[PDB]
Order: structure tokens, then C-alpha cells, then sequence
């Protein structure tokens, strides 16, 4: 039963890892959608302004 | 009676040699077309289960 604990240890990390990436994939989503969206306000304030 | 002869209304662009500066804003085309992952997301997670 020695080899239990570094089995936990490593699943937990695997475990933060795999949130990690999840929560960045999410956080580059977010920035995707806002920056698509300022863009086309922008550029739809500037043809107007023009 | 003195004459109107040195008002002259200045204009913005009358004749600057035809510019004709060609911006070709191409904002819309800036659009960040993010690849997906590589699977394991529909698939996997209805074939594990429990
Ligand atoms: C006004 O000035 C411009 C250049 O300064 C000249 O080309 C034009 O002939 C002038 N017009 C009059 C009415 O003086």
C-alpha cells in the first residue's frame, strides 16, 4: 500500500492540470468573443465617424 | 465704396494634385478563427461515463 499515495498525488495533479487548461480555454474563449465584438463596434463607429 | 475682392473662402481639399490616398481598412478581416481541440470532449465523455 506504499504506491497509493503517489497515485493520489499524481491523479490530483493530472486533476489541476486538466482545470487549469479548462479555465484558460475559457478565459481565451471570453477574450476571442469580446475583442470579435469591440472590433465590429469600432469599426462601425469609425465608417460612421468617416 | 471699397471693393469685396480679398475675401477669399479657403477650402479643405480643392485640388491637391489628386491624391487619392487608397486606406482599404480591413478591420472585419481581423477575426480570431480558433482551432479546436483535439477531441476527447463529446465523445470520451459520453463513452466513460461512470
Ligand atoms: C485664393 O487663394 C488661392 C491660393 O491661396 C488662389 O489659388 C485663389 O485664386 C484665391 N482666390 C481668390 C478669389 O483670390
Amino acid at each position: 500500500a506504499l504506491q497509493i499515495p503517489f497515485a493520489m498525488q499524481m491523479a490530483y495533479r493530472f486533476n489541476g492540470i486538466g482545470v487549469t487548461q479548462n479555465v484558460l480555454y475559457e478565459n481565451q474563449k471570453l477574450i476571442a468573443n469580446q475583442f470579435n465584438s469591440a472590433i465590429g463596434k469600432i469599426q462601425d463607429s469609425l465608417s460612421s465617424t468617416a | 465704396i471699397k471693393d469685396f475682392g480679398g475675401f477669399n473662402f479657403s477650402q479643405i481639399l480643392p485640388d491637391p494634385s489628386k491624391p487619392s490616398k487608397r486606406s482599404f481598412i480591413e478591420d472585419l478581416l481581423f477575426n480570431k478563427v480558433t482551432l479546436a481541440d483535439a477531441g476527447f470532449i463529446k465523445q470520451y465523455g459520453d463513452c466513460l461515463g461512470d
